């Protein structure tokens, strides 16, 4: 019926990815669930969990990620998704050190992070021509 | 007279004359590919001669009500496009006929989604034959009815030619 | 009104928000700000009532003139 | 990509992290709040600049700011 | 009949009262989408399979609403530049390439036919409008046949054009109320909400009221 | 040549011929790659 | 009315004036 | 590549020349004006006083063949795979030398003899413009006082 | 293009991109650059572009016509 | 999708139909591209409007021509209140027999001028279609010395 | 029985399995086209569906043009196979134009399977990637394409016109 045993039972639906997840990227959400439940796709409609390992494939990141807080909802923690390149170059992506991002984790350094508040930005006239 | 679709209560495998308990199993595919294509042609013939009877828009009117008479004032080169679509389709089905997994009278390609068959789907098929056939009979009869009498379907009725 | 509906239907929040700013500061200076902190219509009741005003103005001026030239003929 | 930056006046209350619908916020160890922790962007090249993170965000002007800048597949949502 | 403000009153009231009532319909089809849709207790249903071909469906709709706008309205304009260029011979008119619409007068001559033939206990057509005798109280007109030509295929057509167009935003909006390419979590957005923010490009206007807005300006044009 | 006879010559040639050209050199141009 | 020789060595001089403006467009770059 | 294929087209363009007199002196190239109510008005050149000048049926009989040879163009340059001599430079093919003030003088049909009777060509064709503007006859007039009077005779 | 703002358009194009992309015939050409609806900002250039030219011509068609036809 | 918004290396790499659309509405605002100095931003702006200067020339000499050549500035110069200007021929393939006689004017369709040119030429001292011939002339030399 | 199942056991692709994109008749019916009919080299293809395309094409042009006529006219006929051929024309530059700027390609089936093997440490986007394996989708195939779009255009104009005027005349 399916390519994989492990892929949720779908029927497929005209929302999946397309020709750029061929040739650019492709995203793959994994997850173990203990019950065979229903949960709604991110593309389409409704799929059924398997009793087991579960793979999907997604043509983006935000798609994978909301699925997986969908999952939460199930009380389905160990969801893991990862970017494929066009040949098999699997990334980890979302559980990066294994640690969710919003549970502080030591070996992370800040990135982005300004040693002042909003007023300290300097004036866009001192930034003309660089 | 096999395990085929088609087998109905009045006469279960209907092979009075034995027809197929000789054939092989690509005579029957060809017996059913023969008897599915005079079905669906006799279905469109009776449709055509009852409609055609009471109701000829085309052509400005004109073209006389009764079958076997407008088969001889279409303007033939109408009568020709016909005929090269009826041979393109058919050349397109002869080109379906070589795909791997093809069933005879199936030209939709329903053994891709149909794998183990339900009851339905026999059913239904069998449908299609009975009415097929019950239209050859009908189209049959409704030519030799024009022929010998000289008059159409409705014509004949309505008069009383019975 | 079917013309002041377009006020709503092509402008934006902020710009509103930010005249109601120096509208308040106005009358903060006159010491009349009122305690229910005025703010411009959201994104979705902007657009809402652009499409009312549109719809109300569109449907009277087409009721007017029906109604007053099968009237008069 | 879009450029986003993180000032001091994080709190650590988590709440851009947990609404980043494509995993661009995280939070890390810090010394400078109460909670002990500051968000943190690692991987802005997945921003997709939808400002759900400084709507979340409790400080008074902002501890997270988005700069919209060039446009990638990515930043763009283009799923084709 | 010979009261024409009361007619034209109603009739356009009548109208007016339905397209309101029709954009409402689609919205609620939206609110239902987003809060009560269950998609476990819709599995492999017939809302389930509609949601995962909406791709096709909104597809579709938007060539067909192409095509008919692109015709009826520009064989308007080319009649409208025909005109302007002083080529009147090469108008969409009864005495220029002729549109007739054959499928409504055959339903206009099959309907004054009616009595005797297919209703044989009638005495006289159901409307005048089908055909008949002019029907006058008081030397004004009642009823007339309606005779329809070129000029009534083209309306007809516009009218199809912005139906369809009108419910090619209603169902993108019922249809798409819950996720997206865009948005996959639209639905944990609410029904009513004004964006997801200015990312991915611009998300304006995805929720699935503001496709009840659009609808509703389309509605009005339409109507 | 008479010089009624120049737009009938000029006007096909700019308002067709430029288009096509300039169409071909301007998609060209911005379909370019490095 | 204007003549050939008039109206042709205008178009000639606007040629010359084309050169000179897609030299200026070259060299205000690409 | 520009030189040699523009030597063609004068050389061809020199004969084109030639037939044109010839068939303007033998009674050929159609007499009178386009049709207005045949070809629409673009055909329309001036109206006097209420009579309307239309383009010269011979002008578009000329204008006719030179586009079915325009045309051969157009298929030939639309053809590179399938043509001896392409119109355009291949991406590494490289120009052809240039062959300087005096091509070499090699007779027959080789690559010489003909981009100096190209350029001889082209050289005939400017100073036949350049005779017509400044004594003031038409082109026609200048190629038969050119030839003593054997073209239009 | 005032009234109307993005995210309408951006996932009607994507309906479209799976329409060229799923038909035959059609799928030997591909775009170069993927289309998307036009940015928030460019909408409102363009309505503005448009909203202007229209005011321009129709205005300059009435004050000329009507100066015209009523004057001689 | 490279190389066309040559001045700005973040919407080269765009890989939509946005980096064609601000390609042409980013063109003139130089402080903005990328590798930009004062100096460069000056000079191009300089030549910028050389360039312009070029064009109202060349516009103004387009009108001058046009007007000396299907225009009737000497019949309109006898008789400025009846004669109405006009500003140069038609030729439309798309008219019909009906919009070719409406617009005819002497000659050939041709457009009433509403620019008020043939009164400000009037003016100054001009009286013959050659008198525009020699301002067409002359300010074509000009945006060529501008350009 | 369910006539609608995912496209080739994917369920995450955007695509289904309809009694109509998977069907036996769809199958023979696009197999038989110019465009993916076997045996066919990329000239012959162009060719073909430039003499259908033209032939198609010259009919709007005549019936309906800006020169029309009721009987038959020379004119009309010349009228809309000028217009037929100069559209064909702009077809053939837009073929050309998108195949220069599409491919970097002039023998496929083989680059892919040569940097899938041999490593593609370069550039990319020519020697990696490379969409499609069709003879079509390289630099010389699509130009023998379009060339044989452009030649087949004029002959199948041009036949179309005689047939136009055989049967105008002769009927
Ligand atoms: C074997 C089938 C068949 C044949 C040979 C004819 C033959 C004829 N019909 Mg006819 N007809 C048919 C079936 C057929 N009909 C059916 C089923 C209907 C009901 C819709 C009609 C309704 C009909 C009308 C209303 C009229 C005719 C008329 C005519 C005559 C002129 C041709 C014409 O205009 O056709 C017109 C045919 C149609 C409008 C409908 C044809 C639809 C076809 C049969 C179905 C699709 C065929 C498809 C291409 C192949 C199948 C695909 C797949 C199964 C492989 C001609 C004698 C005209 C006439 O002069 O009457 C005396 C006329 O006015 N027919
Ligand atoms: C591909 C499109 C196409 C085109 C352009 C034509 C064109 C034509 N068909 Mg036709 N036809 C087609 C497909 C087409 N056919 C198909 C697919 C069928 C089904 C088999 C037919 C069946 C058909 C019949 C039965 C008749 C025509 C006739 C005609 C002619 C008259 C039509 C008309 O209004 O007068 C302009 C005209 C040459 C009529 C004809 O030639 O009589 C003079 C006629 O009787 N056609
Ligand atoms: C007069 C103004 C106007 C016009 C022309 C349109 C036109 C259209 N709208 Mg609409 N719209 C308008 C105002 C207008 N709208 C307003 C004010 C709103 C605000 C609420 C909307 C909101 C809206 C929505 C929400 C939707 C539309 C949609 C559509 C499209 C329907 C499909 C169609 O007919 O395409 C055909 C195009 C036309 C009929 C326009 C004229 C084309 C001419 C007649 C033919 C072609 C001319 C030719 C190509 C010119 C070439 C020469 C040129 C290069 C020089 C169409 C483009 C729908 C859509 O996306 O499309 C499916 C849709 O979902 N519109
Ligand atoms: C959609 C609207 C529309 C339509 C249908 C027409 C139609 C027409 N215009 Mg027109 N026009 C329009 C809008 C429209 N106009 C607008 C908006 C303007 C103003 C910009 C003009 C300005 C204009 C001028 C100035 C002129 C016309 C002319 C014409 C006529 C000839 C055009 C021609 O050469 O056809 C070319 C047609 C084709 C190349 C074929 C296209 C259509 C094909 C048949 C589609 C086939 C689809 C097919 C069924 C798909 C299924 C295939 C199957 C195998 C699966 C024709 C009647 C000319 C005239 O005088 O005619 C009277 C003319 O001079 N038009
Ligand atoms: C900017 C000034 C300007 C403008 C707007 C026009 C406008 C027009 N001219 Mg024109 N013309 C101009 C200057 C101008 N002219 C000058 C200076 C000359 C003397 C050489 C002519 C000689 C001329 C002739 C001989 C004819 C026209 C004709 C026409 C009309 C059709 C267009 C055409 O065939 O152009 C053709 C124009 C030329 C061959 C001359 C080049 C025009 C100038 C020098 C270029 C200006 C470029 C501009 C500043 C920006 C270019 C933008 C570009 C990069 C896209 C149109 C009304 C035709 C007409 O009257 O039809 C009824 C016609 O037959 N023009
Ligand atoms: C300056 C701009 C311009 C010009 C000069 C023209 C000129 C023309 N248009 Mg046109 N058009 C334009 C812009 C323009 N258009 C735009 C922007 C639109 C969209 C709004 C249209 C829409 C339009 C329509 C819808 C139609 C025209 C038509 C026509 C023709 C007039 C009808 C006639 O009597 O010819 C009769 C035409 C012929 C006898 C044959 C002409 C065929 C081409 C044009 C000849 C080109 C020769 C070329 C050099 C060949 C190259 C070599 C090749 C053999 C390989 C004429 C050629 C009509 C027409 O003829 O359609 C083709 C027509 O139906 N136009
Ligand atoms: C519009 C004017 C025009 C005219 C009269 C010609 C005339 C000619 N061209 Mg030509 N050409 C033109 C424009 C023109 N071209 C343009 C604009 C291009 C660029 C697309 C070309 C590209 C071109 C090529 C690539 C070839 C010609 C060829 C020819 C010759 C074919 C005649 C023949 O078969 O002799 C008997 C003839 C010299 C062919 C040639 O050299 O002669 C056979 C040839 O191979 N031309
Ligand atoms: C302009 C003439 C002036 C004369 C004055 C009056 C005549 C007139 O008016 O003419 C116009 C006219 C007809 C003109 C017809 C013409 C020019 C036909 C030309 C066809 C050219 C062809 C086939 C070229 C083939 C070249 C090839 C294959 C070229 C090539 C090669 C080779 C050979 C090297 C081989 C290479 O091989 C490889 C490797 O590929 C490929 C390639 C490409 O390189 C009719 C006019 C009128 O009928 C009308 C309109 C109205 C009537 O009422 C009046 C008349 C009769 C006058
Ligand atoms: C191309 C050409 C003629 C082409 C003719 C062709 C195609 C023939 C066309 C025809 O057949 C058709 C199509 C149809 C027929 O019915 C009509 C004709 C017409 C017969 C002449 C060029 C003629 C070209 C000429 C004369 C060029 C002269 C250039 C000079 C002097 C340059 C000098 C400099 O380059 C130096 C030396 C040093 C630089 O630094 C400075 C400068 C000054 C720029
Ligand atoms: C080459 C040429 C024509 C060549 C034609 C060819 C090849 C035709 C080939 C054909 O295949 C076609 C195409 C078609 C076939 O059906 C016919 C044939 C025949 C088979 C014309 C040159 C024509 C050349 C001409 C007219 C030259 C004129 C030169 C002049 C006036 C020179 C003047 C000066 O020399 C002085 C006087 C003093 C100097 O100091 C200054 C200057 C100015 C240089
Ligand atoms: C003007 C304007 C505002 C400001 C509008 C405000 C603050 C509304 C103020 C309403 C007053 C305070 C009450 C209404 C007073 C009227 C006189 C009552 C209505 C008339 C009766 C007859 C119904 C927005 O907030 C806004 C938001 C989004 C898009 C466009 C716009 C916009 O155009």
């Amino acid at each position: 019926k399916l390519k994989q045993s492990d892929f949720p039972k779908f029927e497929g639906s005209t929302g999946g990815w397309l020709s750029a997840a061929k040739n650019e990227e492709k995203y793959v959400i994994i997850w173990t669930s203990k019950d065979a439940s229903l949960f709604e796709m991110p593309t389409g409609g409704t799929a059924k969990m398997n009793a087991g390992n579960n793979v999907a494939y997604f043509a983006r990141k935000e798609q994978c990620l909301a699925l997986g807080s969908q999952l939460r909802g199930f009380k389905i923690t160990n969801y893991k998704i990862f970017r494929i390149y066009p040949p098999l170059d699997i990334t980890l992506l979302h559980p990066f050190d294994g640690v969710f991002p919003e549970k502080v984790n030591q070996g992370r350094s800040p990135v982005g992070k300004r040693d002042a508040s909003i007023g300290g930005n300097p004036n866009p006239a001192s930034l003309k021509f660089q | 007279l096999d395990g085929m679709i088609g087998s109905s209560a009045p006469f279960k495998n209907f092979d009075p004359l034995g027809f197929a308990a000789k054939a092989d199993q690509k005579t029957l595919n060809k017996y059913r590919e023969s008897e599915l294509k005079h079905g669906r042609v006799a279905m469109l013939a009776v449709l055509g001669w009852i409609v055609q009877e009471f109701w000829h828009p085309l052509y400005d009117g004109k073209l006389s009500s009764n079958p076997l008479k407008a088969l001889t004032e279409v303007p033939l080169i109408g009568w020709a496009q016909i005929f090269v679509a009826i041979n393109v389709i058919e050349y397109l089905q002869n080109k379906i006929k070589e795909l791997p997994g093809y069933r005879p009278g199936d030209y939709l390609g329903t053994w891709e989604w149909v794998e183990q068959s339900d009851e339905g789907w026999d059913s239904y098929q069998t449908k299609e034959l009975n009415n097929g056939r019950l239209a050859m009979v009908a189209i049959a009869g409704l030519i030799v009815q024009d022929l010998i009498t000289g008059q159409a379907a409705l014509e004949q009725i309505t008069a009383g030619n019975t | 009104i079917w013309a002041f509906s377009l006020m709503f239907l092509f402008s934006g929040r902020g710009y509103w928000q930010e005249l109601i700013e120096s509208i308040v500061w106005a009358h903060n200076k006159l010491k009349v700000a009122p305690s229910i902190q005025p703010r411009a219509l959201s994104i979705t009741q902007g657009r809402a009532v652009g499409v009312a005003h549109y719809l109300l103005g569109g449907i009277g001026t087409t009721w007017a003139f029906f109604l007053a030239r099968i009237i008069s003929v | 990509s879009h450029t986003v930056k993180i000032y001091d006046t994080c709190i650590g209350c988590t709440q851009c992290v947990r609404a980043c619908p494509t995993d661009v916020l995280e939070m890390v160890p810090w010394d400078g709040c109460k909670a002990g922790q500051i968000a943190s962007a690692p991987r802005t090249e997945d921003c997709v600049g939808c400002k759900r993170c400084e709507t979340a965000c409790p400080t008074d002007f902002l501890s997270v700011r988005v700069y919209l800048g060039g446009e990638t597949t990515r930043s763009l949502g283009l799923a084709y | 009949a010979i009261d024409y403000p009361t007619q034209l009153s109603l009739f356009t009231h009548h109208v007016w009262i339905g397209g309101f009532c029709i954009v409402g319909g689609a919205a609620h089809g939206a609110i239902f989408f987003v809060r009560d849709y269950n998609a476990a207790n819709n599995y492999n249903n017939l809302i389930d399979r509609v949601i995962r071909h909406r791709d096709a469906i909104i597809s579709h709709l938007n060539w067909v609403c192409i095509f008919l706008g692109c015709h009826s309205f520009g064989l308007y304009v080319h009649n409208d530049t025909m005109r302007a260029l002083g080529r009147s011979q090469d108008l969409f008119s009864d005495n220029a390439i002729a549109l007739k619409p054959i499928f409504a007068q055959f339903i206009q001559n099959l309907h004054t036919l009616a009595p005797g033939s297919t209703a044989p206990n009638a005495l006289t057509t159901v409307s005048y409008a089908f055909g008949g005798d002019v029907i006058s109280v008081g030397s004004k007109i009642a009823m007339m046949p309606i005779s329809l030509g070129t000029a009534d295929f083209l309306v007809h057509h516009i009218h199809a054009f912005t139906i369809h167009v009108t419910v090619l935003i209603l169902l993108k909006g019922v249809l798409y109320s819950r996720n997206s390419r865009l948005i996959p979590d639209k639905a944990n957005l609410g029904f009513r909400f004004p964006c997801d923010g200015p990312g991915r490009g611009g998300t304006c206007q995805v929720s699935a009221w503001d496709h009840v807005f659009l609808g509703l300006f389309w509605m009005y044009n339409s109507i | 040549m008479s010089l009624d006879l120049l737009p009938s010559f000029f006007v096909p040639l700019v308002g067709l011929v430029l288009p096509l050209f300039s169409i071909i050199g301007l998609f060209l141009y911005i379909e370019k790659e490095n | 009315m204007i003549y050939d020789s008039q109206v042709y060595i205008a178009l000639v001089i606007a040629v010359v004036a084309s050169v000179l403006a897609i030299r200026l467009g070259a060299t205000l770059y690409n | 590549k520009a030189e040699r294929w523009n030597g063609r087209h004068a050389m061809f363009g020199w004969i084109v020349l030639l037939a044109t007199g010839y068939a303007q002196a033998h009674g050929l190239l159609p007499e009178g004006g386009m049709d207005a109510k045949e070809w629409g008005t673009w055909v329309i050149v001036s109206t006097t006083n209420g009579e309307q000048v239309t383009i010269p049926a011979a002008r578009a009989a000329i204008a006719i063949g030179h586009l079915h040879f325009g045309a051969v163009g157009v298929f030939a340059a639309y053809s590179k795979n399938s043509v001896k001599d392409r119109l355009l430079l291949e991406p590494g093919e490289k120009d052809e030398a240039p062959a300087g003030l005096f091509p070499a003088l090699r007779p027959g049909l080789t690559k010489e003899a003909e981009m100096l009777n190209g350029r001889v060509a082209m050289l005939g064709l400017v100073a036949l413009v350049a005779v017509s503007a400044a004594t003031g006859q038409d082109i026609l007039s200048v190629i038969d006082q050119g030839l003593g009077g054997l073209l239009l005779k | 293009f005032l009234i109307s703002w993005r995210g309408y358009w951006q996932e009607l194009i994507e309906t479209i991109v799976w329409a060229h992309e799923r038909t035959p015939l059609a799928n030997l050409v591909r775009w170069k650059d993927k289309p998307v609806a036009l940015s928030i900002v460019q909408a409102r250039l363009v309505g503005l572009a448009h909203f202007t030219i229209g005011y321009v011509l129709t205005y300059a068609a009435f004050v000329i016509a009507s100066t015209i036809g009523k004057l001689g | 999708v490279y190389k066309f918004p040559k001045f700005s290396k973040a919407l080269a790499e765009d890989p939509s139909t946005r980096r064609i659309w601000y390609g042409i509405a980013t063109a003139h605002d130089f402080e903005s591209h990328d590798a930009m100095t004062e100096s460069k931003l000056y000079q191009k702006i300089f030549a910028s409007h050389f360039g312009h200067i070029a064009i109202i020339f060349l516009w103004t000499a387009g009108n001058l021509f046009h007007v000396a050549w299907q225009g009737n500035f000497e019949a309109w110069i006898l008789n400025p209140l009846k004669v109405r200007p006009i500003a140069h021929a038609i030729w439309d393939p798309h008219f019909g027999q009906a919009a070719y006689k409406a617009f005819l004017k002497t000659s050939s369709p041709a457009n009433l001028a509403l620019s008020g040119v043939y009164e400000w030429w009037y003016t100054i001292g001009m009286r013959t279609n050659n008198d525009l011939y020699q301002g067409s002339f002359f300010l074509i030399l000009l945006s060529s010395l501008l350009l | 029985v369910s006539f609608i199942k995912p496209y080739r056991q994917d369920p995450f692709v955007g695509h289904l399995a309809t009694p109509i994109t998977t069907s036996a008749f769809t199958r023979a019916y696009l197999k038989v086209l110019p465009a993916y009919r076997p045996g066919l080299t990329p000239l012959s293809r162009g060719a073909e569906i430039g003499f259908t395309h033209g032939y198609f094409l010259i009919g709007p042009f005549y019936t309906y043009g800006p020169l029309r006529s009721v009987e038959f006219s020379l004119t009309s006929l010349a009228a809309g196979l000028l217009a037929a051929i100069t559209l064909l024309l702009i077809l053939t530059v837009g073929l050309s134009i998108y195949g220069q700027v599409t491919y970097d390609v002039y023998d496929n089936a083989l680059i892919v399977k040569l940097v899938r093997q041999m490593v593609g440490s370069e550039r990319t986007q020519d020697l990696p990637q490379i969409k499609g394996t069709s003879e079509l989708d390289t630099v010389l195939g699509w130009q023998k394409f379009s060339e044989g779009f452009f030649s087949g255009g004029l002959i199948g104009s041009i036949v179309a016109a005689v047939g136009i005027a055989l049967y105008s005349t002769y009927l």
